């Protein structure tokens, strides 16, 4: 019928071995003193640059020894590796260099490769250089990722020695965007500073554009610290989802001075039949209710984690049977809501406890008993590396056990146990024991001390890191509790089967106090299996749908 | 009911003010939806106008604190004939009017949509107030209905079939 | 019958009750 794939690879293993042996090298490559025989017919083939150099019909195409500069030896034996085989070997050392000659060859396999892979491997510590790369060789897709990197973690990357060196435009182009997450403008505006006076004698000229891009009377939010904060319970949220979108862009609060802290609530269960996993997050500022498009794929048992940088994240979990286990790890986009895979996992896992460590986040057990040293297994992944390491497993196997983290430390909690890994030391310490046992409780690290809440029954159990001490507080008023640390207070997101309401603890005087009601306007039955953390998101463009009638049990008689 | 005994027919009647109810129950609490989500928009509004009048009190507020600084250290950025030391207050003072200008031409905006969403508002909020004698009547007219057709040979299983499509 | 029926009771343990 058409060409055959059988015949294909057969004819592309028997070019291999040709020209391993070197037979009908009619073209002689001269890189740099190194030459490289090779026929004309596969660069043409492969590289549109050859193929335009073979069919112009000059001495190019009758001279036997063709002399490419500015090209590298390793780079081109790559190239011709590829043009001889199909595999691309794209390390994170010498993709840059790979993807100059590809684009100074014009291979398009070769170019949306490395451009994929580059798009895949943008992490905080190269968002810089690699946005330098992207505008030096006109790069669309990675110049766009590699700004919104950017903008995501300006305050964190603007120490960067690659930043002082970025051009004029790149610079006009991330100081004038309004996603630049900064709590204050100084920080913009010393970043600024650090840039002009990195070069003085070359960028004196460019201080009139540098101010013009600094806002200076925007007075986001500070205009509300002058009059007072007179406004309805923690209102200063709707100023935030109100004055922000009617702007014009020039004193527009940038989007860092628009995160608000909402309690995320995933695998929440929704109305919607379709979506019976759905996720939204409540935000007891804005006493509002926001649609994710969490999902990514469909799937659900995947656990939470919420790292002090505000990042997050899900692993482990399965999607329904086209119920086969995964890998994926997806990490969320606060600006453009949408999550974008990362390296897999190395076992597959069901709900595993995700901390974050160190800069580092464990998977810690979350998964079906199939194997003594099988199971109970633990892997950290390394946020830059793109990697997963294993590290020292758990000591037994248990079942619905929590993760928390103090001080830098690992602490795994079970029915009546408790063991703590040490990174530094990469063992299993077992701690003070505690005196009940019970099952799928939630835990929260609340300062100095972990509090143990749940058991399906509510007691609250205070252990203390520093005196390893376990120690009785109270009940929970009340059973579904979800204990998350917010506002810089310890609380519990209880579910009276369905009845919402969060209490503030008093660690002192040892008494729970009533916080805030969630009146059933909205947040609807979010089920009893659904993962609930706390986390910085902006609501300006994150997602609005309400779906929920404040209002029913007509009363007109 | 007409003055009807087939009994039969007199059913098929129960059967059409059944429709008549039903559609009314979802317009009602369609119109309670609605008139929801115009009370908690008025009130997004109307913190966003009051904030929109602050800003300009503190914009008024930075405009005569221009005027101060023409009294407080202006007179060593004047009287040296240098115009780009001043740009920190005169550079700054052009384009506040301009953004007071913007933002009175935003606040205008604002109130007209407030006044065409009060008017999109208030020309179903009149329907309102006509459609609940209506639906009050068609529902004591069923709850009289249900006091003698009901009881000349219908189930409550038929009646929630009928209610039900 | 909204709190107390869903914890660990039984459909046929409230018929055991509202029958003695």
């Amino acid at each position: 019928r058409q060409i055959n794939t059988e015949y294909a690879v057969s004819l592309l293993e028997q070019l291999k071995l040709f020209y391993e042996q070197q037979l009908f090298t009619d073209i002689v490559l001269i890189v740099e003193g190194t030459e490289f025989p090779c026929h004309k017919m596969v660069l043409a083939t492969c590289s549109s640059y050859f193929r335009a150099m073979f069919m112009s019909g000059l001495s190019e195409s009758k001279q036997t020894h063709v002399h490419l500069r500015n090209v590298d030896a390793a780079t081109l034996q790559i190239i011709i590796t590829y043009a001889y085989t199909g595999n691309l070997a794209m390390n994170d050392s010498t993709v840059e260099q790979l993807y100059e000659t590809a684009c100074f060859l014009q291979v398009e396999d070769v170019l949306q490769r490395c451009r994929e892979y580059l798009i895949k491997k943008i992490n905080a510590e190269n968002c810089v250089r690699l946005l330098s790369f992207a505008d030096l060789f006109s790069c669309e897709e990675l110049k766009q990722s590699a700004k919104r990197m950017v903008e995501h973690k300006f305050t964190a990357v603007y120490h960067q020695d690659a930043f002082m060196q970025l051009s004029h435009d790149l610079l006009i182009d991330i100081l004038s965007s309004d996603n630049l997450n900064v709590e204050k403008e100084e920080t913009v505006r010393e970043a600024a500073m650090l840039w002009l006076e990195y070069n003085t004698e070359s960028r004196s000229q460019y201080l009139s554009s540098v101010l013009s891009q600094i806002r200076i009377d925007a007075l986001s939010e500070v205009t509300q610290r002058a009059w007072f904060q007179g406004l309805p319970p923690n209102d200063k949220s709707v100023v935030v989802q109100g004055l922000y979108k009617d702007m014009p862009k020039f004193f527009k609060p940038r989007l860092g001075m628009t995160k608000e802290e909402m309690m995320i609530f995933i695998e929440a269960s929704s109305e919607n039949p379709c979506s019976l996993y759905s996720s939204v997050c409540y935000s007891p500022q804005a006493e509002k209710v926001y649609k994710l498009c969490s999902p990514p794929a469909d799937l659900h048992k995947v656990g939470t984690v919420v790292t002090p940088d505000n990042d997050i994240y899900i692993a482990g979990g399965q999607v329904p049977l086209k119920f086969r286990t995964v890998n994926c790890f997806y990490w969320f986009d606060a600006q453009q809501n949408t999550w974008f895979p990362k390296t897999p996992m190395l076992f597959v896992r069901i709900k595993p406890s995700l901390v974050c460590c160190e800069g580092y986040i464990y998977a810690i057990g979350g998964d079906s008993v199939g194997g003594e040293l099988n199971r109970r297994t633990v892997e950290r992944y390394d946020t830059e590396k793109d990697e997963w390491t294993m590290v020292s497993p758990l000591p037994c196997a248990w079942q619905w056990s929590a993760a928390v983290v103090v001080h830098d430390c690992i602490y795994v909690m079970t029915l009546n146990l408790m063991y703590c890994y040490f990174p530094r030391s990469d063992s299993w310490v077992e701690m003070a024991m505690r005196q009940t046992s019970r099952s799928f409780a939630s835990a929260a690290a609340f300062g100095d001390k972990i509090f143990y809440i749940g058991g399906l029954s509510v007691t609250v159990e205070i252990y203390d890191v520093n005196k390893n001490e376990w120690k009785m507080a109270a009940n929970i008023p009340a059973p579904c509790v979800r204990a998350v640390v917010i506002s810089n207070s310890l609380c519990v997101f209880m579910r009276e089967t369905a009845k919402y309401v969060t209490y503030q603890y008093d660690l002192e005087l040892d008494r729970w106090s009533l916080r805030q009601h969630i009146s059933e306007r909205v947040l609807w039955d979010l089920g009893r299996d659904f993962r609930c953390t706390v986390g910085k998101l902006y609501p300006s463009c994150l997602e609005e749908s309400p779906w929920k009638p404040p209002t029913y049990l007509f009363s007109t008689d | 009911v007409v003055k009807e005994d087939n009994i039969e027919a007199v059913g098929k009647k129960l059967h059409e003010y059944n429709t008549q109810f039903q559609e009314k129950s979802r317009e009602y609490d369609r119109l309670y939806e609605e008139y929801t989500r115009t009370s908690q928009e008025i009130q997004m509004k109307r913190t966003a106008i009051e904030a929109f009048n602050e800003t300009i009190k503190i914009f008024e507020e930075q405009c005569q604190t221009q005027e101060r600084y023409s009294k407080e250290y202006i007179e060593k950025f004047k009287r040296e004939g240098n115009e780009k030391e001043i740009q920190r207050i005169m550079h700054n003072y052009d384009k506040l009017k301009s953004r007071i200008s913007e933002i009175i031409d935003s606040r205008r905006r604002l109130e007209e949509d407030l006044k065409k969403q009060a008017a999109e508002y208030r020309e179903i909020d009149k329907r309102m107030n006509s459609i609940k004698p209506d639906l009050i009547q068609l529902r004591k007219t069923r709850d009289q209905y249900l006091m003698w057709l009901t009881q000349k040979g219908v189930r409550q299983k038929k009646l929630n079939e009928w209610l039900g499509n």
